[PDB]
RNA sequence: GUGAAACUAAGUGGAGGUCCGAACCGACUGAUGUUGAAGAAUCAGCGGAUGAGUUGUGGUUAGGGGUGAAAUGCCACUCGA
RNA sequence: AGGGCCUAAGAUCAGGCCGAAAGGCGUAGUCGAUGGACAACAGGUGAAUAUUCCUGUACUACCCCUUGUUGGUCCCGAGGGACGGAGGAGGCUAGGUUAGCCGAAAGAUGGUUAUCGGUUCAAGGACGCAAGGUGAAGGGGUAGAGAAAAUGCCUCGAGCCAAUGUUCGAGUACCAGGCGCUACGGCGCUGAAGUAACCGAUGCCAUACUCCCAGGAAAAGCUCGAACGACCUUCAACAAAAGGGUACCUGUACCCGAAACCGACACAGGUAGGUAGGUAGAGAAUACCUAGGGGCGCGAG
RNA sequence: GACCAGGCCCGGGCGACUGUUUACCAAAAACACAGGUCUCCGCAAAGUCGUAAGACCAUGUAUGGGGGCUGACGCCUGCCC
């Protein structure tokens, strides 16, 4: 194993600067760091799965793949698949679960996942668990997707996707039923906004138990909360997004 | 009590002190260095407290 | 490339002449002297090996508290430190 | 018939891992002090 | 005991922000102390005490700032700057 | 013990980016133990040091010489170092107790020897593992860009892994007690017995076993290895053997549950770790004691 | 038999619960909490910190990530734009 590599960033809930600026990090446990292959570019090269186990650092379990040849990469574990399966990476391939091939070439109305945005970086939709994505339609240059979100979207039809849904669906069936669960999870607690003082946060204040008294319900950066859009203006993918999410 | 209290001090390490306070450190800020310029000025014997040998006698291993 | 700091020629400041200095004489078969701070063993028995033309089975270095380094010369069974000594007004 | 190619390697391999086992009982008896066994006849106090 | 599950008696097992209780960490009540033995203690009892646990070493965050299981509390007996 | 080895958090950062200046970000590296890696024990001595000096017996790293092989060395590609919590059972020892063995014995009082002491030995070398655990540990060739990892072949007095234990170390000491010193301290001579039984750890086996999920550092030393790319190369590089010969810097005093650190005090306070005796008791609580240490720097009524 | 070594019961309010908090007058009914709901964000993500470069988010990608409010669990949560 040359896959499980003890190379973290360390603190992370700090900037350069040293300051908390992602928020409600800390405790946590140590937890190591599995590369996982989601470009999945070793290509005409057959492959054999043999362990599936869990990834610390995910919701999804990751998958040990021997190739033939005789190498080992760790990947997302699809949904039905078990141990001693098989897999492979290329243009023609079969569209049996777990199998990669670019989105030209397969079907219509298809379970996918590990779907790039551009062509040579690597996979960065539906990575989760129960991660799932369903090939509407296609044009020309594109291939039109719907996300997990319920989203449908263009993206470049050369692109690369693996196929089938991604596993470990039932882990919104924990309770976690305490607070030093979410504690040892790398989580840490949330104070609510209306109970601070005033110079903290802008609900703070108020004698008694505080109503959200305002007008709106803010951040503690001013900007109304409890809707209003934040998806700049004039962004360069605009174009490409047909729908919006549930 | 049991925790003591109001002793700004302990007894901590040289290195650490040095690694804080001491001529090398001072010496590097451009802000730090204009602070033994002043200390040369006035003219105090020893300039910058906490200052450790790495050699022995007053080493902290 | 020898002296780890580069020093002198002279090195040994002087024996110390004292009660303890020589009992050790009779007993060890060892000289004490007081050296450069800066001073190395291996300096060292370069020095008094050569100086006396004398052999030296060990030295063994401090530093009393002030900063000035004094050293035990060991000797081996053949050469004999009382008679030598006793020839550099020690005795 | 070459019977003892296991027996040549292994002897001299367990009076390695033997040795360096003796060894690191000692290098962590040392840090947590414990170790001169003058100290450990002497003391037993409460 | 059932088509098999379910269910139930005894063994095995050693979970638990489990229990009682030293070290350890705290600070609920009183008494004492009030030009004190101490610029927050002593004494008698008190809560937790395998965890959101305690702690050594070496580090990080800086005042129109930081940090805050949030009192404007803490940031060298200094804090609505 | 640290440094001459290694890296984490963090630090600084060549070239590079960004900024009125000061500088900010950031890679290659370089620092940075609280961690990895590495070689010594007993007895002895002395106003003040002792794993440091002395005596004995050890071990690590280099330079000789006997055999050798033709390249070494670095870079470099691998193996490995290498890691969690909780729980439980087993085997051991350290330590204790009792007996035996040996020496001593009036302790003024009814009885009484039923009394008092001693009974000790480390590192290391050589050598074997049981109703302790398990039933591949450890190898050898081969294909395919393939020397390692990986897809198929065979083979294992079917066994391994260890802490303890047997010996030397140790016919030496160490030793309870006796026989002489001469004034305020130890010191010369002598020297018996030196075993067994039971209890037994939070210590070791164990980086072992089971269970659990919150899924448990890195880097060098080490071992392979085939490349390519450089150097150093025939008064030479790597392997083994006894005997030799050789051995850098700094710390070492003293206090350190404190009249010496931290609290302005010779202050009823705080302060990391190690060793853990007996009787009673579940117990590191308690009570009374041993070894060891003290009677609290105003007293008298 | 000494030291040592639980007082117990019945009824109500608040908070579910272990937990945290004003060092030096407040330990609670205050905060947190598992659970719930709303709203934002399709990755060159929203948010945050910076003059900038760029850093966190995340070596994560909607069963994920940020923010508002409520506070286990049971039954619920109406009218007004």
């Amino acid at each position: 194993n040359n896959l499980i590599s003890g190379q973290r960033r360390c603190g992370k809930g700090r900037n350069a600067r040293g300051i908390i600026t992602a928020r409600h990090r800390g405790g946590g446990h140590k937890r190591l760091y599995r590369k996982i292959d989601f470009r999945r570019n070793e290509k005409d090269i057959y492959g054999k799965i043999v362990t599936i186990e869990y990834d610390p650092n995910r919701n999804a379990y990751i998958c040990l793949i021997h190739y033939g040849d005789g190498e080992k990469r760790y990947i997302l574990h699809p949904r039905g698949a078990i141990i001693g399966d098989t897999i492979v990476s290329g243009t023609e391939v079969p569209i049996k679960m777990g199998n990669a091939l670019p989105l030209t070439d397969m079907p219509l109305g298809t379970a996918i996942h590990n779907i790039e945005i551009t062509l040579g970086r690597g996979g960065q939709l539906a990575r989760a668990a129960g991660a799932v994505a369903k090939l509407i339609a296609k044009e020309g240059k594109s291939a039109t997707l719907k996300l997990p979100s319920g989203e449908v979207r263009l993206i470049s039809k050369n692109c690369s996707a693996t196929v089938g849904q991604v596993g470990n669906v039932g882990v919104n069936q924990k309770r976690l039923g305490r607070a030093g669960s979410k504690r040892w999870l790398g989580k840490r607690p949330v104070v609510r906004g209306v109970v601070m003082n005033p110079v903290d946060h802008p609900h703070g204040g108020g004698e008694g138990r505080a109503p959200i008294g305002r007008k709106s319900p803010t951040t503690p950066w001013g900007y109304p909360a409890l809707g209003r859009r934040s998806r700049k203006r004039n962004k360069y993918s605009d174009n490409f997004i047909i729908r919006r999410r549930s | 009590g049991k925790a003591a209290l109001c002793l700004t001090k302990r007894s901590r390490s040289r290195k650490s002190l040095a690694r804080t306070h001491g001529f090398r450190l001072r010496m590097s800020t451009t802000s730090g260095r204009a602070l033994l310029k002043r200390r040369r000025a006035k003219g105090r014997k020893i300039l910058c407290t906490k200052t450790n040998p790495s050699s022995g006698k007053r080493a902290s291993p | 490339y020898p002296r780890r700091i580069l020093d002198v020629y002279q090195i040994l400041q002087s024996p110390i002449i004292t009660e303890a200095a020589i009992k050790n004489i009779a007993d060890e078969n060892s000289l004490l002297f007081t050296v450069d701070v800066r001073a190395d063993k291996k300096m060292i028995r370069e020095a008094i090996s050569n100086f006396f033309g004398v052999k030296v089975r060990k030295v063994n270095t401090l530093i009393r508290p002030d900063g000035t380094k004094k050293a035990y010369i060991m000797l081996n069974k053949e050469y004999n430190a009382s008679e030598l000594a006793k020839k550099i007004g020690i005795f | 018939q070459l019977k003892l190619e296991q027996k040549i390697k292994m002897k001299m391999a367990k009076k390695i891992r033997l040795r360096r086992t003796g060894l690191c009982a000692k290098e962590s008896l040392r840090k947590r002090g414990a170790w001169p066994p003058s100290k450990m006849k002497k003391l037993k106090n409460v």
